[PDB]
């Protein structure tokens, strides 16, 4: 309301295990899920968007 | 977790070839999973299934 | 009507019979009964001689 | 023998009979007219595509189902 | 419109690949090709499919290297240019009945038969119309139809009157799996088999797609997160204002 | 100081994808620009793939497409993705300018990237329609035939100058041939016309759903939008997915699968669906070039929102009365496009007139009177 | 359309005794539903500014009201982003929602509509 | 109208505090169920006319052409079709 030491209330969303490696540890495993896959569709849809460019079955015919 | 951590994340380039690593594991195992369960949902449709016949 | 070609010398008005729908054209080609809209189209054509057109 | 036959008969006879009935009106209507003569010269000549569309219409949705689970 | 210029339109009917996991049945294609065959390739050509397409589909190599190789095949021109045949091979397209368009409209009584490979794509209804076409000749046309002389009445076809007869009837063909062939059985192969050669790869895509939908779920899910862990400071944000 | 800044090439994209100004309550509508550019990206990468495997020869086109289908590797997979993507570029460009209308992007200081914006709807449009008819499937030949012959119209020159698009005196492999390179060379262009968009609006940065500055709280780009925009790319690569994977012919037409035959005329010719509205407006005036004029008119009257928007306060979220008159454009906006597609028979004849009364009427008379009253209001009201 | 436009034609209406009486219920509703308030925003908070004019009158604000306005400019950015409303002291209350830049505008517009007739007058 | 970081075009700030706290400190999801049901209910209900009348109203007006066009086209509506056109 006036003091500017006085922190504004953010108990409704501070996690107590903050500081742990735990508590990282489970972002970054997020992170990593989405990255990894990120790195499978990738490689997927690399692969089979490319195969258009060898010999088609006509040709291999 | 700390040694996890320590291990396979702190470091970007460790983290990245994890996440690489794992993609090969999931993109394998997945396409495993997934042509056995196509094949239990459509039994005795593919070819596969009649084939033994000619 | 669609876009068959007319059996000619047939019809009910003896010009052609579209055997698609059943439309009848005329002498003129004119239609008189049947789904079709108008009379078969007229291209440009011209009698550069007596005995050759051009279309 | 073809199972559609008695199928369609069935869903004729049963939960399509109201429409069964108006395409027999109806069909007993337009033969009668073509039997009367100058039919050939009248303006407006009834057909029954109509009622037969509402009865084959119905008989389908009671029997598309049926009619592949034998087959 | 007219009901009747539109056309009667075809039942849904529980086909094995509806269903997104699903895919054809094979044995209900390799019957259908039965059907193609005895019946509908007198006038219809299937002239996209080639022989080794219904390898591993229909057929084993060995089973469609002899249909192809009972048939003959323009060649190169010999040593002296002139005209040469050859057997079949895999490689070749199935044949149609015709030479031409004029040949086929001659044939029937001015109507061309449309090219089978497309058929199911290229019409409204896909398989549900192709058997309800079939199946859907009636003893008698509805009173006070006129048909126009070589034209049938069928009430799916736009306006009643298709320029093709019925052909199937019960035991027209003999099926080489025991099946008992009634118009209904024969229709439902047909229209099977004639859906596959509209889009050969169906049964992979559906299974491609199923791979796509979980990985792509999955991602979305984790996208969530990951935005909402990334934006928390944002949204968490408190002032406090003091004007000066 | 900081590579990304100090390198001029670092710097510009650094400008537009990373240190990036934006407000930092951008709602989920201000996601469809980054859809566009996945569109066009996908659009690009399918596009070029197809061009390696088509034939623009009127005698193998066709055919060079159901080879595609059938024998080249994932031809069906980028066939459809090319196919699917070109409608839901329709979509998120419809998304992209409604949510442009609603918000009042078009007001100072954004008059210039708007206007570059009507000009990017007209490219994509004219991309789409020659795409279309590279299939030379019935749909195409037809759809050809009755767009280009509303050239004819144009007074004197109309009917020299059909032929000369053409190249021939009806549609055939010379129109086919010209298109596919024509084809292949617009969407360049239009990404260009984006850049410059993008550009423009670089110097008043976005605007945001309340319609006040953001100078006063902004955001980098990333990572905030950057991982904002991953969720509606995963939600458009489902919606993908279902229609590629899974109903791959839905928005089609049957007939663009029967090849082009310029004696058998299809059932019904109409546009793609992207493309119903106008064909809407079009039918609804009689005559020929009145018709194309006002067809012509319902796409370039967007260029004088900034005009007849009388308001003092930009966008639509505390405008109640706004709110409804953009509630019944856009419904009435969604008819014409489902009367474009509908027989010319009644009552829709009549219908299709009036709703073409209602589009013009927003533009002419209902939002330059509302956004006077609502001035009103709004200083009365607060008194 | 200028301020000057809109307050001209609102002196019209309220001067009018009928007019008021059927347009000011109006105008208050409008407010209401319109729930600009519900964000703590003022009226003049949702003015454009991004012309000469507008940015000239703003400098002009005396600072303790520029402070103000930049407060709750960010306060409802902050609402809008978190999809809340306002409660409490947040929210606007009618006797509150004054015509803090009504007064500026009108005085830089009126200079620089004098300036546009001046520059066409002509000596008779 | 915007300048850049340092430079951005706001009038001066002052008297305003601003507290967040870490992306890792936070709990994201924190009060996502009242949100989905709650908050979403009133912005919902706030909004639904603005949706429901035009999308009723014109959904009304396509059912009623809709359904003449039907009958004028049917043997009933033959004699009220011949005088549409
Ligand atoms: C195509 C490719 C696929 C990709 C998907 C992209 C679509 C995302 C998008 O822009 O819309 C999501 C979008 C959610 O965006 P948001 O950032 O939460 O809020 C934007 C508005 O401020 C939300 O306005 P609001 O806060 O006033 O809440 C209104 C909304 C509720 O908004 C939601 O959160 C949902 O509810 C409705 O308006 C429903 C209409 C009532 C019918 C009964 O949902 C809507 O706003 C839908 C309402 C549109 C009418
Ligand atoms: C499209 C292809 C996607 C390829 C991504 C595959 C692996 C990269 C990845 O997940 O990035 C995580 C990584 C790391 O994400 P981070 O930046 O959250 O992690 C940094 C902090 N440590 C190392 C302690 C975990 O991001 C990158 O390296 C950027 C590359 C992404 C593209
Ligand atoms: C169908 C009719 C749509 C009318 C929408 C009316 C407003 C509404 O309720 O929308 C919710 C929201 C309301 O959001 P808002 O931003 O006005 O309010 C947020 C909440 N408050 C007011 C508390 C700050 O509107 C949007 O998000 C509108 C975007 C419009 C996109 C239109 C696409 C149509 C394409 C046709 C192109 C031509
Ligand atoms: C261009 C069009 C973009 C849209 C892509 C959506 C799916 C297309 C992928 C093709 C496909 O069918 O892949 C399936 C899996 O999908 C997936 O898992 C792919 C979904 C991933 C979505 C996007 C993620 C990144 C893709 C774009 C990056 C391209 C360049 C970056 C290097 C199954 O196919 P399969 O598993 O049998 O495949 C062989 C490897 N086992
Ligand atoms: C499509 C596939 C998704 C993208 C794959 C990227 C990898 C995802 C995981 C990697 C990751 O989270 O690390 C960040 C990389 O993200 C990035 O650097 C990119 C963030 C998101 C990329 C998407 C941008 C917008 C997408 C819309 C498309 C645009 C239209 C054009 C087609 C680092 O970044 P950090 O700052 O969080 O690091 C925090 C500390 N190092
Ligand atoms: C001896 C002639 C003949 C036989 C046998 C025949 N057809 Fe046809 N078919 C035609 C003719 C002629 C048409 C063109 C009819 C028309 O357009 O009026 C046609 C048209 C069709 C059409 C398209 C109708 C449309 O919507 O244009 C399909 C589908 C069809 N046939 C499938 C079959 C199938 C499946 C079989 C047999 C299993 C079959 N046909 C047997 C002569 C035949
Ligand atoms: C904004 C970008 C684009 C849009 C909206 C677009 C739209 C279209 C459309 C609607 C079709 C008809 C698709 C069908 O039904 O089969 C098509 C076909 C085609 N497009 Fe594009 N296109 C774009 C970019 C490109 C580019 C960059 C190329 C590069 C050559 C290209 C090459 C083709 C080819 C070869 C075809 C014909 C083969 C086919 O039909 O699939 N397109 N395009
Ligand atoms: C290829 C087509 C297009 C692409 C890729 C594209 C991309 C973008 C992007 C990325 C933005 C910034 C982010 C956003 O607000 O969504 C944007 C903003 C904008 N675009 Fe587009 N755009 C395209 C077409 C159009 C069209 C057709 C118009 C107008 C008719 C338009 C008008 C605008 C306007 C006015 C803005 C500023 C909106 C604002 O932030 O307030 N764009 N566009
Ligand atoms: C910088 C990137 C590096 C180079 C990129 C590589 C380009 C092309 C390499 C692989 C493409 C062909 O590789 C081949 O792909 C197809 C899928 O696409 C796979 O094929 C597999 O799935 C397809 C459909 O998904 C089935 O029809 C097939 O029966 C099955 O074996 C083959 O198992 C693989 O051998
Ligand atoms: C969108 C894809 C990413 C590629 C980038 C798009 C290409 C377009 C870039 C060329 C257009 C010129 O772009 C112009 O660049 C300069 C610096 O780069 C920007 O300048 C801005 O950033 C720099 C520092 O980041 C500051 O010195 C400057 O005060 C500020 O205005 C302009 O605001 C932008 O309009
Ligand atoms: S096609 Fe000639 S009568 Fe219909």
């Amino acid at each position: 309301g006036k003091s500017t030491y006085k922190i504004p209330d953010f108990t409704p969303y501070l996690k107590k295990d903050r500081n742990t490696d735990a508590n990282r540890l489970f972002s970054y495993f997020m992170i990593g899920s989405f990255g990894m896959l990120s790195a499978a569709g990738a490689k997927a849809t690399v692969q089979d968007f490319l195969s258009n460019m060898s010999a088609s079955a006509d040709v291999l015919a | 977790a700390t040694t996890f951590y320590n291990v396979f994340v702190k470091r970007n380039s460790a983290f990245v070839a994890t996440i690489l690593a794992s993609a090969f594991v999931f993109d394998m195992t997945f396409e495993t999973a997934i042509d056995n369960f196509w094949d239990r949902i459509n039994a005795g449709k593919q070819w596969k299934d009649i084939r033994h016949k000619y | 009507h669609l876009g068959c070609v007319p059996i000619g010398e047939a019809g009910d008005f003896g010009g052609w019979f579209c055997p698609c729908h059943g439309s009848h054209y005329d002498i003129s080609g004119r239609i008189r009964r049947g789904p079709a809209p108008l009379n078969l189209e007229i291209p440009e054509y011209d009698f550069a001689d007596a005995e050759t057109l051009v279309i | 023998p073809d199972p559609a036959i008695a199928l369609h008969e069935a869903a004729a006879e049963g939960p399509c009979h109201d429409f069964k009935h108006h395409f027999d009106e109806c069909v007993e209507r337009v033969t009668k007219a073509q039997e009367a003569e100058d039919y050939d010269h009248a303006e407006y000549k009834e057909d029954c595509v109509e009622e037969f569309f509402h009865l084959q219409h119905c008989i389908n949705d009671n029997t598309a189902d049926k009619l592949f689970r034998v087959l | 419109m007219t009901a009747a210029e539109h056309g009667l339109h075809p039942a849904e009917y529980p086909w094995p690949q509806n269903g997104m996991l699903s895919t054809f049945d094979h044995a209900s294609l390799r019957r259908g090709y039965q059907v193609y065959k005895e019946v509908c390739a007198a006038c219809h050509s299937l002239d996209r499919i080639a022989w080794r397409n219904l390898v591993g589909v229909t057929h084993t190599t060995d089973e469609a290297k002899a249909f192809a190789e009972e048939l003959e095949y323009d060649d190169e021109p010999d040593d002296e240019g002139n005209p040469r045949k050859r057997p079949g091979k895999l490689a070749d397209y199935i044949p149609g009945p015709y030479p031409n368009e004029q040949a086929a409209r001659a044939a029937n009584q001015g109507a061309l038969p449309p090219d089978l490979s497309l058929i199911a794509k290229a019409r409204h209804g896909g398989a549900d119309y192709i058997f309800a076409l079939l199946t859907g000749y009636p003893d008698e046309p509805p009173a006070g139809v006129v048909l126009a002389p070589g034209m049938n009445y069928n009430p799916y076809f736009p306006g009643g009157g298709i320029g093709m007869a019925r052909t199937l009837f019960d035991g027209v063909v003999e099926y080489e799996d025991g099946t008992p062939a009634t118009t209904s059985q024969m229709a439902k192969d047909v229209a099977a088999f004639l859906t596959w050669a509209a889009e050969p790869e169906h049964d992979e895509r559906k299974k491609l797609g199923l791979k796509a939908i979980i990985v792509i779920s999955a991602m979305l899910g984790l996208s969530v997160y990951i935005k909402k862990f990334k934006w928390s400071p944002i949204k968490n944000r408190k002032f406090i204002y003091n004007p000066p | 100081m900081a590579l990304r800044k100090k390198n001029s090439l670092l710097n510009m994209a650094n400008s537009y994808v990373l240190d990036s100004p934006q407000p930092s309550n951008l709602n989920y509508f201000w996601n469809f620009g980054s859809l566009l550019a996945l569109c066009l990206v996908i659009q690009l990468a399918t596009g070029i793939t197809l061009a390696m495997h088509y034939t623009s020869h009127a005698s193998l086109a066709f055919d060079s497409v159901e080879h595609i289908m059938r024998d080249v590797n994932f031809g069906w997979f980028i066939r459809y993705a090319h196919a699917n993507t070109a409608s839901f570029f329709f979509i998120c460009i419809y998304a992209h300018m409604g949510r442009n209308i609603y918000y009042g992007s078009y007001k100072t200081p954004r008059v210039l990237p708007w206007s570059i914006g009507v000009i990017i709807f007209l490219l994509l449009i004219i991309t789409a329609f020659m795409g279309y008819v590279l299939v030379f499937g019935q749909m195409s030949l037809w759809g050809a035939t009755v767009i280009c012959n509303l050239v004819s119209a144009i007074p004197w020159l109309g009917e020299d100058i059909v032929h000369f698009l053409w190249g021939g005196f009806s549609v055939g492999n010379p129109t086919l041939q010209r298109f596919f390179a024509l084809h292949y060379l617009m969407p360049f262009v239009l990404a260009v016309f984006a850049l410059l968009h993008l550009i423009a609006l670089h110097t008043a940065g976005s605007s945001n759903p309340l319609g006040i500055t953001s100078n006063v709280d902004k955001l980098s780009m990333h990572p905030y939008y950057s991982f904002k925009d991953l969720i509606t790319v995963f939600a458009f690569l489902l919606m993908f997915t279902l229609f590629v994977f899974f109903s791959p012919d839905k928005l089609g037409h049957p007939d663009n699968y029967i090849p082009a035959n310029p004696m058998v005329t299809p059932a019904s010719i109409v546009p793609e669906w992207y493309l119903l509205p106008f064909y809407a407006i079009l039918r609804a005036i009689p005559d020929k070039l009145g018709g194309v004029i006002a067809m012509v008119a319902a796409i370039l009257i967007l260029l004088i929102l900034p005009i007849v928007d009388r308001s003092i306060i930009r966008g639509n979220a505390f405008k109640p009365i706004s709110k409804l008159l953009f509630g019944f454009f856009i419904c009435n906006f969604l008819l014409l496009g489902v009367l474009g597609q509908v027989h010319i028979e009644p009552p829709f004849i009549v219908l299709g007139q009036i709703c073409t009364i209602f589009y013009f009427s927003y533009f002419l008379i209902l939002l330059p009177m509302v956004s006077t009253i609502e001035n009103i209001f709004f200083y009365i009201g607060s008194l | 359309a200028s301020i000057t436009s809109v307050v001209k034609t609102s002196e019209l209406i309220l001067k009018s005794p009928l007019l008021s009486k059927i347009v000011v219920p109006l105008a208050k509703t409008y407010v209401k539903f319109s729930g600009y308030r519900q964000l703590g925003f003022k009226m003049n908070d949702l003015i454009i500014e991004e012309t000469p004019n507008m940015q000239l009158a703003l400098r002009r604000l005396p600072p303790t009201e520029s402070y103000d306005r930049v407060y709750r400019l960010i306060r409802a950015t902050q609402f809008s982003l978190s999809h809340k409303l306002a409660t409490g002291n947040d929210i606007t209350k009618p006797e509150e929602d004054d015509h803090y830049l009504i007064p500026y505008i009108l005085d830089v517009e009126a200079e620089a509509f004098e300036k546009d007739a001046l520059d066409n007058l002509e000596v008779v | 109208y915007m300048g850049w970081w340092g430079h951005m075009g706001s009038p001066p700030q002052k008297g305003i505090a601003g507290y967040t706290i870490s992306p890792f400190a936070a709990r994201p999801f924190a009060g996502v169920v009242h949100a989905a049901i709650f908050n979403t209910f009133r912005r919902t209900k706030n909004q639904a006319l603005f949706v429901i009348l035009p999308v009723s109203f014109f959904y009304y007006v396509w059912t009623q052409a809709s359904e003449k066009n039907e009958w004028l086209y049917t043997k009933a509506g033959r004699h009220e079709l011949a005088k549409a056109l």
